[PDB]
């Protein structure tokens, strides 16, 4: 028995909000509803298609009939911003089935381009045979960059490691990307560079073997 | 010590009120129970302290009396009802109990059918001669069978044996058993069996010649 | 099920003992007492003793002190009874009853004013020089003569046998109606005695079977006598 | 009502797991507890289910064989043991409450969560990090920092001068490498001003190699 | 009235209370009139005995509604299992009804064999009471009623306090809110109306039930703390004969009400318990039918 939920839905602050949960007659199973917000354990929403439980708003609201379950979200937060996840009990084969997942994005914050900060090798790791460059991007909403590095124009791809975007303390996103690399592919270059992508803008920064 | 049950045997109809008296030789205060026994059977509690009625026991079922004198009733004598009724004391730590009543069923009167048998050829092979004569379905109880040999009153030769009346018919049947040895047998001709039964306007005879 | 239930018959020898069990159920045994009573053949009731299942306490009647014991075991909820040195008179049918805890004890009436209120099923007790034998099984055949109308009699005498008892039916149990079996009589020589007669229709007599089935199983014996109309 | 589970782990390939879920605020046997596993970056997937008062469980076809649910009723406590654990199993495992009260639920859903216990699946040596400056160069303020490079385990705590730097300090989260080990930066934004007179000293702790480094980060010199 | 409840599947009695209470407060009178002077401790055994004859007696003319008390757990059998006989609630609901109706019919029938064991309790108990004495009728000993409590009382007020009556009420209003819960989204599905009928038959059944046990709880925890502090004034001191006697009667009665209360209690739990296990089965049988079911 498979639960299907489409991957994204998003809405407008004060707009409503419908999660469907697709299954073969789910009209007669009975749907439970889970928000988890990012990093955090999930909470039951709605209980039984619509039932609340208790401390959840009037906002949140459910119903299940024929082969869609609706999870209805009035009056959008920005704190509503979560996965949701529909659940049912399928007696046949015994099993406690959740559906794939919604990420609910809420439109209307406002779009912050990415800081960039590219280090060089430092001398000691030079001296130890070694050659990291380290970009550094910061304070960017939406949340998510494609992250390209240059030696003197041509691609990059070999030696680059990039970390998955980071919820920063002031709600901004964060990530660092890595090129590893030998000092004397280091020193052969002229120019190294690392551009980040957040929207459909580029923010480059250029760093030389010839530099101090 | 001493219960006496009056009267010993009682004839009743289904539908009777029946009354058995049972006296102390001296007082017992009202510790008195009554027991109902059906032939071949277990005796039953039928009341407790002269007068509590055992539960489950018909409610035409009555006792009553204290330190000598003491009655059990039954208002509607029904079919069940017909057996040996028993008086017991439990005054004294040592129980007594009474010599009985028996209830049995009253019909019309009914003679008995006289039949006399020879004893059989195997029978006297062994040395002994048993004569049997059978008093079937007569009504009342009481019955005198006389044997005669030769005309001779015989005494101290015979048994007797009664059944239970009857279920259906609440008739009585006796068989009474002469017993000779084959010496004594084989020196008489005549075996009969006088039989004296208020159903009898005159004692019939049932006889026999040896041979 | 509030019930008492008793050992099996018993023949023993004069000067034996003799040992009665009886086991209660759907009661608390220990909250009552155990009555014994007999009742020798054709006779009225005797009460012989009593026991507290609570604490072992015997009342025994004048009659048999010193010959009577009764005991009790409070695990298997059963009372027992002993009588030694018996005689021919202590033939009878030996009962056991739910009594009071405390028959003893002064102004128990008024604490307990219940009589034996449950009894046992009773257990045979047979006293006896004889030696076990089966019935010698002679028929009562009828003939033209002693026929009392047109209904006749013939039966079977089930003599000297022991002990008690033998069963008789008539045609393997075919034959029902018109039947007497007399109870037995004890005579001078120690054995039991009886007969078994029916009563059936002369048009019958030359033409069917009439079998008497006597069957004694304390010796093992099983006696199918064929009853013949006599002719003369 | 709370579900407190046991803390994170780290373990090798073919190594086991028990992971454990203290239940408070009720009666720990009146309610079933389930678990339900997450990948990074992934949804739910119900393991199965433990009855609290009786110790029968039910596996899910995925997790039969190799997950082994028991409790412990006199500490409210309920364990998950993951036997022989490979790669794939890197998930954060979760312990739920069944909504139903009793024996025998006709429908199974959950109400109460656990907090989670990251179960983290690497074959890599415990190593501790090397630590490079990244020194300040070129408005008027200047980036300055620290390179982690290949550690491994999870977590390094990053400090500056001796605690007393916290303001415009960023610590990265880590990159794992294709190695197998992890790499972090921890740059702190300083007035270009300060360059000069004031000295910054990063102190990188990585207590499973038990390994304390001070790294100075002073301007390039040429 | 009359209570008809089931321990277990297949188990079904009766209780009139009030002759419950009744026979119960004559065996108080009847202990406390045997403990009050130490030459008569010994007859506790009689007591015993023929207060356990009455029972006996009582319970045998219990035993005459057998066939239509079996009549009624046969009819219960089939509304408790509408899986296996699968048509028209309203005929089975009426069946119940009525088989329930012709039990009450035959134990009204017995309302006097039921009065005549009671009164000869009571008279009894009143026998044995009403020949109570003293040695100074001013100066009467509390030590029957201390004794009777030590010995009879406290075992009951220590065993009823160890159990937490209080969660059980709580623990009985979650089955019955979560049933309903439950009940009324399945309701809203349909599926077999006969398993929703009776779902909701067997629920209401539960609620009145939990009324009963709720109310009867009550009574135990007032009643456990009258007795002991009624009892401390009732002992350790003497009264005058009259006073002595009105003190025995008040005692028996509060013992009687509380040991009917919780006879009931623990009676009613069995029963909640029992028709909660049927629920649940006609819970997972709706399910199954609403499941595997055609879009």
């Amino acid at each position: 028995y498979e639960l299907t939920q489409p991957p994204s839905v998003s809405v407008a602050p004060g707009k409503t909000a419908k999660i469907t949960c697709g299954g073969n007659n789910i009209g007669s199973y009975s749907v439970h509803w889970y928000q988890q917000k990012p990093g955090q354990a999930p909470v039951l929403v709605i209980y039984y298609d619509s039932d609340r439980p208790s401390g959840i708003p009037e906002r949140f609201s459910g119903s299940n009939s024929g082969n869609t379950a609706t999870l209805t979200i009035s009056r959008v937060e920005v704190g509503d911003e979560a996965d949701y996840f529909c659940q049912v009990w399928d007696t046949n084969t015994d099993h406690v089935v959740f559906g794939g997942g919604t990420k609910l994005t809420v439109l209307g914050q406002p779009k912050a381009a990415p800081s960039v900060t590219l280090f060089p090798p430092s001398s000691e790791e030079l001296q130890a045979n070694k050659a990291t460059l380290v970009c550094l991007i910061s304070d960017f909403y939406p949340g998510a960059v494609t992250v390209a590095w240059k030696a003197d124009s041509s691609p990059v791809k070999a030696g680059v490691e990039t970390t998955t975007p980071s919820k920063q303390s002031n709600n901004k996103y964060a990530a660092s990307s890595y090129l590893s690399l030998t000092p004397e592919q280091w020193k052969s270059h002229r120019s190294y560079s690392c551009q980040v992508t957040h929207e459909g803008s580029t923010v480059e920064k250029t760093v030389a073997p010839t530099e101090c | 010590i001493r219960m006496t049950q009056s009267p010993s045997t009682l004839s009743a109809s289904v539908g009777d009120r029946v009354t058995i008296t049972c006296r102390a030789s001296q007082s017992i205060n009202t510790w008195l129970a009554w027991y109902q026994q059906k032939p071949g059977k277990a005796p039953n509690l039928l009341i407790s302290k002269a007068s509590s009625l055992e539960s489950g026991v018909p409610s035409r079922f009555s006792g009553s009396g204290s330190g000598t004198e003491f009655t059990l009733t039954i208002s509607s004598l029904q079919p069940d009802d017909f057996a040996t009724y028993f008086c017991q004391q439990y005054n004294s730590y040592l129980y007594t109990f009474g010599q009985g009543t028996k209830v049995e069923i009253r019909r019309t009167v009914a003679a008995p059918s006289v039949f006399i048998f020879p004893p059989s050829d195997e029978q006297l092979k062994s040395g002994t001669a048993s004569v049997v004569c059978l008093l079937n379905n007569f009504y009342p109880r009481e019955a005198k069978v006389q044997w005669k040999v030769d005309n001779a009153l015989q005494s101290g030769n015979s048994q007797e044996s009664v059944t239970e009346q009857d279920s259906k018919d609440s008739t009585y049947s006796l068989s009474s058993t002469l017993t000779l040895s084959k010496a004594d047998y084989e020196k008489h001709k005549v075996y009969a069996c006088e039989v004296t039964h208020q159903g009898l306007s005159s004692p019939v005879t049932k006889s026999f010649n040896r041979g | 099920q509030v019930q008492l239930v008793q050992s099996g018959a018993e023949v023993k020898k004069p000067g034996a003992s003799v040992r009665v069990s009886c086991k209660a159920s759907g009661y608390t045994f220990t909250s009552y007492g155990i009555s014994w009573v007999r009742q020798a053949p054709g006779q009225g009731l005797e009460w012989m003793g009593w026991i507290s299942g609570y604490d072992g306490n015997t009342n025994y009647a004048q009659k048999l002190q010193g010959r009577v014991t009764m005991t009790t075991d409070t695990s298997t909820s059963t009372a027992y009874m002993e009588l030694r040195s018996l005689r021919s008179d202590d033939t009878a049918v030996y009962y056991c009853a739910r009594d009071g805890p405390q028959v003893g004890d002064f102004d128990w009436q008024v604490y307990y004013y219940y009589g034996m209120d449950v009894w046992g099923q009773g257990t045979t007790v047979t006293v006896s020089s004889a030696s076990t034998k089966g019935p010698s099984v002679f028929p009562l055949a009828p003939s033209s003569k002693s026929t009392s109308g047109g209904t006749a009699a013939l039966g079977c005498l089930v003599k000297d046998y022991f002990p008690e008892p033998v069963t008789v039916s008539w045609n393997s149990g075919a034959l029902t109606s018109g039947v007497h079996t007399f109870p037995a009589v004890l005579q001078s020589s120690g054995l039991y005695s009886l007969s078994s007669v029916v009563t059936v229709p002369s048009s019958s007599l030359g033409t069917q079977t009439y079998i008497c089935n006597v069957n004694h199983k304390p010796s093992n014996t099983k006696v199918d006598k064929k009853v013949e109309p006599k002719s003369c | 009502v709370q579900l407190v589970q046991s803390g994170a782990e780290v373990k090798k390939p073919g190594a086991s797991v028990k992971v454990s879920c203290k239940a408070s605020g009720y009666t720990f046997t009146d309610y079933y507890i389930h678990w339900v596993r997450q990948a990074p970056g992934q949804g739910l997937e119900w393991m199965g289910w433990i009855n609290p008062n009786s110790g029968g469980t039910n596996y899910a076809q995925k997790f039969q064989g190799w997950v082994t649910m028991t409790r412990d009723t006199s500490i409210s406590t309920t364990y998950m043991e993951l036997s022989r654990l490979r790669s794939d199993d890197m998930a954060v495992y979760y312990c739920a409450r069944d909504l139903w009260f009793g024996e025998s639920p006709p429908y199974y859903g959950v109400d109460v969560w656990g907090q989670g216990t990251t179960v983290t699946v690497s074959s890599a040596s415990t190593k501790g990090p090397s630590v490079f400056p990244l020194a300040p160069s070129s408005g008027g303020t200047a980036a300055l920092g620290c390179l982690v490079k290949d550690y491994f385990p999870e977590p390094v705590t990053v400090s500056w001068n001796s605690g007393a730097l916290t303001s415009g300090v960023h610590t990265f989260p880590a990159v794992l490498q294709s190695s197998g080990l992890y790499s972090l930066s921890s740059v702190v934004t300083v007035p270009s001003s300060s360059l000069g007179t004031q000295t910054y000293i990063c102190n990188v702790n990585h207590k499973p190699s038990n390994t304390k480094v001070d790294k100075k980060v002073e301007p390039k010199s040429c | 009235s009359i209570d008809i409840l089931q321990e277990k599947e297949g188990h079904l009695d009766f209780v009139i209370i009030p002759h419950y209470t009744f026979l119960d407060y004559y065996k108080h009178l009847s202990y406390n009139s045997i403990y009050h002077k130490s030459s008569t401790y010994g007859k506790y055994i009689a007591v015993d005995a023929f207060i356990k004859k009455i029972n006996e007696a009582y319970d045998k003319v219990k035993s005459k509604c057998n066939d239509i008390k079996n009549d009624l757990i046969a009819t219960i059998k089939k509304l408790e299992h509408p899986y296996d006989m699968n048509r028209t609630f309203k005929k089975m609901m009426d069946e119940y009804n009525t088989k329930k109706k012709k039990l009450i019919k035959c134990i009204k029938n017995h309302e006097n064999d039921f009065n005549k064991i009671c009164m000869d309790m009571k008279n009894y108990g009143t026998n044995l009471f009403e020949q109570l004495s003293c040695y100074n009728n001013n100066f009467c000993n509390t030590n029957g009623i201390r004794y009777h409590y030590d010995e009879y009382i406290h075992k009951l007020i220590l065993s009823v306090k160890s159990k937490n009556l209080n969660k059980d009420l709580s623990d009985m209003t979650n089955i019955l809110q979560q049933s309903e819960l439950l009940l009324t989204n399945l309701n809203k599905k349909m599926g077999s109306y006969i398993y929703i009928d009776t779902i909701k038959f067997i629920h209401k059944e539960m609620k009145h039930i939990f009324n009963r046990i709720e109310y009867h709880t009550k009574i135990i925890n007032d009643k456990t703390k009258i007795i002991q502090d009624k009892i401390k004034l009732n002992i350790w001191r003497t009264f005058q004969k009259d006073e002595l006697l009105k003190r025995i009667l008040d005692m028996s009665n509060e013992y009687s009400l509380f040991i009917t209360s919780d006879h009931l209690r623990q009676m009613l739990y069995n029963t909640f318990y029992s028709k909660e296990k049927h629920l649940n089965n006609i819970f997972h049988h709706l399910i199954y039918v609403l499941q595997m079911k055609f879009n």
